[PDB]
């Protein structure tokens, strides 16, 4: 810099030393992976990354869990009023007079202005919940939209109810809440450090907001394979399953995921194995020709369907049966994505 | 052909 | 907040060496460039050494250029300067001074306290140079002091490098004006500076005790970094 | 329902009474604002390369 | 003549065909303009050494077929081997050079930008010419006119050669030193990655992460091919290499005598050519592994 | 009863359109059919500002109009000189999904927020040579689209929750919300007398709102689909906006109609950004087809193009002065163009 001056010559001197702190930030950066995990109904309910986080081995302090005893009576009472809604629908009356009255105080509970159980509010649920009409609304959850957890909450009133009451890993664990905002996990495996970008709770229009993982290794989907029978009462008889479907074939067909792989993961292994012995798939997927009786065999038409929705037959779509019980789950998305960049390589090599 | 420049060369 | 506390002066018998340090506190000192200036015990001021901001340039004083040595441990936030063959010309009081260089910011704003040194016993550059050294004025007069220089201190991109600085008894020096016109943070728009491409002027309207003490100029068009004789005010 | 109704309506009828300027008028403002204003505008009337601070 | 008619016939086809592919190789790299990148600059730096190669050591080999003196001259017989040996050097050489590349890409594909690869993978393809730059240099010097005595026609006629008659060890030493530098050390490094290479392949096919082994069947036979042209590649390069270098051994060790013979003669045009058709099998048989790059090809004819 | 009020509305509606029918004399390119083409616009690139390494979002001018900043999706804000292409400072973002960028009109703070819902306060002028946050704002529930501060203590923006948020910086809290709109809102502009402000929703709707009073004073909805940028007319009394249908709409605030309407049949991308220039002559948008076009706003006949990016033109903004426009993209470099 002849021409530039003795304070011009040390402002170039700091625009050096920040471009090699640019240069090593982004060497430190491409070294992550970006994992797009997609909001499903399954991902709404959001236990199973709890689960998969205990499975990690990062736990609740007593913090955490006073954090969650609000929570877990708010989801006591949006259960019982669902419930008391999907009777009107189903015009299935009280076998109680005192029930009706009991119902109504239940239906008039704002649930946000609730932070601590209320006396009289105990004995109102649990004689709705002594009401046989109650369990046998209770026993058709699939027509209407409820808790999967709300037998083990409904069954242990007692010790909720007690002023000292500290909720346990179990009950911290069901609590089924929207997230506001993109919450980002991130993991190393084997040398290889990857984020998870959660986008279930965005609440916004997707199309303003999904050029953002244009470029990422891979979307991750989540879908729950005993959802073939639940019909939602917000729908006008729609099922779960043929929502889920489309959400995957409206994702996967996007430009922006064109170089992205595809990985499904299919959960509630173990709810399948015993929803298949009283409801027959046949019923809602008019297709199914199988024993009418296995487990194995909806599994296998289950995931079939969903795989046949890829729109270019050279794109592979990984899957995964996960337990909710799974210590799996890392390694296959670890295998997925070194399979993913393996391809990629051939096809930059032109060997492919 | 008095000489024959194929049968002593380099490596190709 | 911003502290920078000087050791490692003393009695020196001459032909010795020893090495100074400037502990840096409360500011981003990796991000800083450094400078020790040096005061003779009753004349003006002189620099000494710069160091970059990643260490990258060192300029030294023609005067001690092969026989000091400037140097920063950035993580550890230090700077040393280490001295060999002591001359009697270096009997002064050694300041360490920050200094950040980026589109508008103000250099030499903070100084440190300083260590005495004492040893027992101008070519091809500006010269700056102030022809008044005692103007006694009584509070609430306008007081204007004037610095010349050698060649015109504005350069192509349209800064005039002119800085003019305070004395206070007993005091460190602090920044009043850099680039000629522009007033460093936490000084009173009382002070005010204008100049030509050679002659510079620094006007104090109501002046107050405060004020009293040496006005130095100083120009960083080039190194060396000359500073001029200062101009004392006192009180009637 | 009736609250977002009411908001509604009540909106509508507050935003029907602005006074409103016919288009002639509003046309020959931003036209004389462009005219006047033309130029100190370099984009459309570009400066000669000594005053330009980019590539001088 | 009809015999000498053929040897330029079938010499002059298979340059050719040669000069065609490697051409269409070079416009896709500079036309695309984002066709450049690590993998692509390797192939094109092989495909530049095959030109070299095919442009001008096949032609001279016609004419010393077809001429009983040499054109070129005392200089010109110091230039032509020089350039012969240096693009025989590169074209092997940034043959090792892609096998590793390869090996690297799809054995460890775990940081495989590496920081400033386009800048390393050029200064690579660099350092390969100055190795082969130095090694054609002796034979250079050594190349000289010298005479040679038929024990047939008993005629005492004058060659370009690559070294003097004077000595008897020279002759003997450099023939081997080529052999093991152009063959032997190039062929075991690609033997060792691409065994490899196919053994990984393999193994994924039948370890994909799929639950359903129906809708990945496609894939995995890609994969098994995928295998096996690998392996093709390690062979050809074997073939083809194996009796240029026998013939050059055997007439370097026999080198005061000079056998005129038929098996001589059409052992001698058949192994310059199988080392000719290795120019053309490097291109053409990734044109045929890959589609996307075939519509690259086409679309550049 | 909702039926009476689902009426109500019509009625209202179809008074505001007479309303407007009435006071409709003449089209704007009616009465400048009578004026001089702009003519030709050559511009070139005099800097390339790189470092970026992701796709750039969002692009701010300073006041000075020679500092800029701008931010990336690598979790970067970077204030650079523009005359000597020097970065005087990197600024590294705790969440990485940005989506908007602001300069303090004074020049000593930075905004930036995105997908975290939260808008950022940096301040540059700090005593310690750090750029350090000086407070986090977090009330919005969707994303951050846009940010634009009115004074060193007061900041407005606009969020895909449909509301926009007039904040205190100072104590943290927001002190006025507007919540008129029903669909996401994504581009927000202030007018230059910073009493009235136009914010572009996902409901192709346009509304002016007042700072100090909090309400809408009107509504304008001549798009079809989502209006993707805004930007005032240097008078103050008109705007413009882009939308994801390839038109510019030109929309007065007197008369309150839509004036005119800037397209090209081979057009058809979306729009990213608008903006003006300094005597609103030239408009200037940034498309998807990865070039920006220049259109003389008068007569709505286009009159330059700007090729230089290979990507989708994200920012587009021009200086206080006029003396230069910089546009940003998706390739991550910034030119400056003149």
């Amino acid at each position: 810099g002849c021409t530039l001056s003795a304070e011009d010559k040390a402002a170039v001197e700091r625009s050096k030393m920040i471009d090699r702190n640019l240069r090593e930030d982004g060497e430190k950066a491409r070294r992550e992976l970006k994992l797009l995990l997609l909001g499903t109904g399954e991902s709404g309910k959001s236990t199973f990354i709890k689960q998969m986080r205990i499975i990690h081995g990062s736990g609740y302090s007593d913090e955490d869990k006073r954090g969650f005893t609000k929570l877990v009576y708010q989801n006591i009472f949006t259960a019982m009023q669902a419930m008391i809604r999907a009777m009107d629908t189903l015009k299935i009356p009280y076998k109680y007079e005192h029930n009706k009255a009991h119902a109504q105080l239940v239906r008039e509970v704002d649930v946000e202005k609730v932070s601590a159980f209320e006396n009289p509010y105990v004995d109102a649920i649990k004689s709705l919940w002594n009401d046989p009409g109650i369990q046998e609304c209770y026993d058709r959850r699939r027509e209407y939209q409820l808790s999967d957890s709300t037998k083990y909450y409904l069954n242990d009133l007692d010790r909720v109810a007690d002023p000292a009451y500290l909720p346990t890993q179990q009950d911290v664990l069901r609590v089924q809440v929207p997230t506001t905002g993109i919450i980002e996990y991130p993991f190393d495996l084997q040398s290889v450090i990857f984020r998870m970008v959660d986008v279930g709770g965005l609440r916004s229009e997707r199309r303003k907001w999904i050029h953002c993982f244009e470029n990422v290794t891979s979307i991750m989907f989540l879908v729950a394979l005993s959802e073939y029978d639940q019909v939602l009462v917000e729908s006008d008889n729609e099922n779960r399953m043929e929502e889920s479907k489309a959400l995957f074939r409206t994702i996967i067909t996007y430009p922006w995921f064109q170089n992205s792989s595809v990985i499904l993961f299919l959960n509630k292994k173990d709810l399948l194995e015993e929803k298949i012995m009283y409801s027959h798939l046949v019923d809602y997927f008019p297709e199914y020709d199988g024993p009418q009786r296995d487990a194995q065999a909806a599994r296998e038409f289950i995931l079939k369907m969903f795989v046949d929705l890829n729109p270019d037959s050279d794109k592979i779509i990984y899957s995964h049966f996960t337990c909710a019980t799974d210590t799996e789950n890392i390694r296959f998305v670890f295998a997925a994505v070194k399979d993913t960049i393996l391809q990629l390589n051939l096809k930059e090599y032109n060997l492919v | 052909p008095r000489g024959n420049h194929w049968a002593v060369g380099h490596l190709m | 907040d911003v502290q920078l506390v000087e050791s490692g002066g003393g009695l020196v018998q001459p032909g010795g060496s020893r090495k100074l340090s400037c502990s840096a506190s409360g500011f981003a000192f990796s991000s800083f460039g450094m400078h020790w200036v040096r005061q003779a015990p009753e004349k003006g001021l002189e620099w000494v050494a710069y160091i970059s901001s990643g260490s990258g340039t060192i300029y030294y004083a023609d005067t001690v250029k092969g026989r000091f040595t400037i140097s920063r441990d950035d993580p550890k936030n230090t700077l040393f300067l280490q001295m060999t063959s002591l001359r009697s010309e270096d009997t002064a009081m050694y300041y360490c001074v920050r200094s950040i260089y980026y589109y508008g910011s103000s250099p030499f704003d903070f100084w440190g306290q300083g260590t005495t040194l004492t040893v027992s016993s101008g070519g091809s550059d500006i010269v700056m140079t102030q022809a008044t050294s005692s103007v006694p004025v009584t509070p609430g007069e306008s007081v204007s002091i004037s610095c010349r220089s050698s060649k015109s201190l504005l350069h192509s991109n349209g800064n005039t490098y002119l800085y003019w600085f305070l004395q206070r008894p007993g005091q460190s020096p602090q920044l009043l004006i850099y680039r000629m016109s522009n007033l460093a943070s936490g000084v009173p728009d009382r002070f005010s500076g204008s100049g030509s491409g050679t002659a510079f002027t620094l006007t104090i309207s109501r002046l107050e005790a405060e004020d009293v003490g040496v006005y130095y100029c100083m120009q960083h068009l080039e190194y060396p970094l000359t500073f001029g004789a200062g101009t004392k005010l006192e009180l009637k | 329902s009736i609250a977002q109704a009411r908001k509604l309506v009540e909106q509508l009828k507050m935003e029907a009474n602005i006074d409103r300027i016919k288009v002639s008028k509003a046309a020959a403002d931003l036209m004389a604002y462009c005219e006047a204003h033309a130029k100190e505008d370099p984009l459309l009337t570009p400066v000669p390369a000594s005053e330009n601070p980019f590539r001088e | 003549p009809g015999i000498l008619y053929v040897i330029p016939a079938v010499y002059g086809v298979i340059i050719l065909i040669g000069l065609i592919g490697n051409i269409t190789l070079i416009k896709i790299f500079c036309t695309v303009k984002s066709m450049r990148n690590v993998p692509n600059l390797f192939i094109s730096s092989l495909a530049l050494g095959d030109l070299l190669l095919l442009i001008t050591c096949a032609p001279v080999d016609a004419s010393r077929y077809l001429a009983d003196r040499w054109l070129f001259g005392r200089i010109g017989c110091k230039l032509i081997p020089f350039i012969q040996l240096t693009s025989v050097g590169v074209s092997v050489f940034t043959l090792t050079a892609l096998s590793a590349d390869r090996y690297k890409a799809i054995v460890r594909p775990m940081d495989i930008q590496a920081s400033h690869a386009l800048m390393k993978a050029c200064l690579k393809a660099a350092f390969i010419w100055i190795i082969s730059m130095l090694l054609a240099i002796p034979e250079a010097v050594f190349s000289d006119l010298h005479p040679f005595h038929e024990e047939s026609t008993n005629q005492t006629f004058i060659s370009c050669a690559p070294y003097p008659h004077s000595n008897e060890l020279h002759p003997k030493i450099h023939s081997m030193a080529s052999f093991l530098v152009f063959y032997v050390i190039p062929l075991s490094i690609i033997s060792v990655y691409y065994y490899f290479i196919a053994k990984n392949l393999i193994q994924s096919a039948y370890n994909l992460p799929v639950e359903g082994n129906i809708h990945v069947k496609k894939q995995i036979e890609s994969r098994k091919r995928l295998a096996k042209t690998v392996l093709v590649f390690v062979g050809l390069f074997a073939f083809c290499w194996l009796p240029n270098h026998v013939i050059y051994l055997y007439r370097s060790y026999h080198y005061s005598e000079v056998d005129t013979s038929m098996l001589h003669f059409v052992t001698s045009i058949c192994a310059r050519l199988l080392a000719f058709t290795n120019s053309c099998v490097n291109p053409f048989a990734l044109y045929l592994l890959s589609k996307s790059f075939r519509k690259q090809f086409n679309t550049q004819l | 009863e909702l039926d009476q009020l689902r009426q109500e509305a019509e009625q209202l509606k179809n008074q505001i359109r007479d309303a407007r029918k009435a006071c409709a004399d003449a089209t704007l390119s009616q009465i400048t059919n009578n004026i001089d083409p702009v003519g030709r616009i050559q511009m070139r690139t005099r800097r390339t500002l790189r470092g970026h390494l992701a796709k750039i979002y969002a692009m701010h001018w300073g006041t000075d109009s020679r500092l800029l900043v701008s931010a990336s999706q690598d979790g970067k804000l970077i204030i650079w000189d523009s005359y000597t292409t020097n970065k005087v400072h990197a600024i590294p973002l705790r969440s990485s999904w940005v989506m908007t960028c602001a300069y303090a009109p004074s020049g000593n703070y930075v905004a930036c927020g995105g997908l975290d819902n939260i808008c950022s306060i940096y301040n540059l002028k700090t005593r310690e040579g750090n750029v350090r946050v000086s407070r986090e704002l977090a009330g919005h529930t969707g994303y951050l689209s846009c940010c634009r501060f009115l004074d060193d203590n007061q900041i407005v923006t606009s969020s895909g929750d449909t509301t926009c948020a007039l904040w205190d910086i100072e104590t943290g809290q927001q002190t006025t919300t507007f919540t008129g709109h029903t669909g996401d809102v994504m581009s927000l502009s202030l007018a230059p007398d910073t009493r009235l402000f136009v914010s572009g929703a996902c409901d192709a709707s346009a509304k002016l709102w007042d700072v100090r009073e909090g309400m809408c004073r009107q509504t304008f909805t001549g798009h079809e689909s989502d209006i993707n940028a805004i930007c005032f007319f240097p008078n103050g009394n008109a705007f413009a906006t882009g939308s994801d249908d390839a038109t510019c709409r030109l929309f007065d605030l007197r008369a309150d109609q839509e004036l005119m309407t800037y397209s090209h049949d081979n057009i058809i991308c979306g729009i990213t950004s608008v903006s003006f220039s300094k005597s609103g002559r030239l408009l200037l948008a940034g498309y998807d087809d990865f070039n920006c076009n220049v259109w003389d706003a008068l007569k709505a006949d286009r009159a330059g193009v700007l090729a230089g990016h290979d990507n989708r033109v994200s920012c587009l903004g021009v200086t206080d002065d006029g003396m230069a426009v910089a546009t940003g993209s998706w390739d991550s470099f910034l030119k400056i163009w003149n």
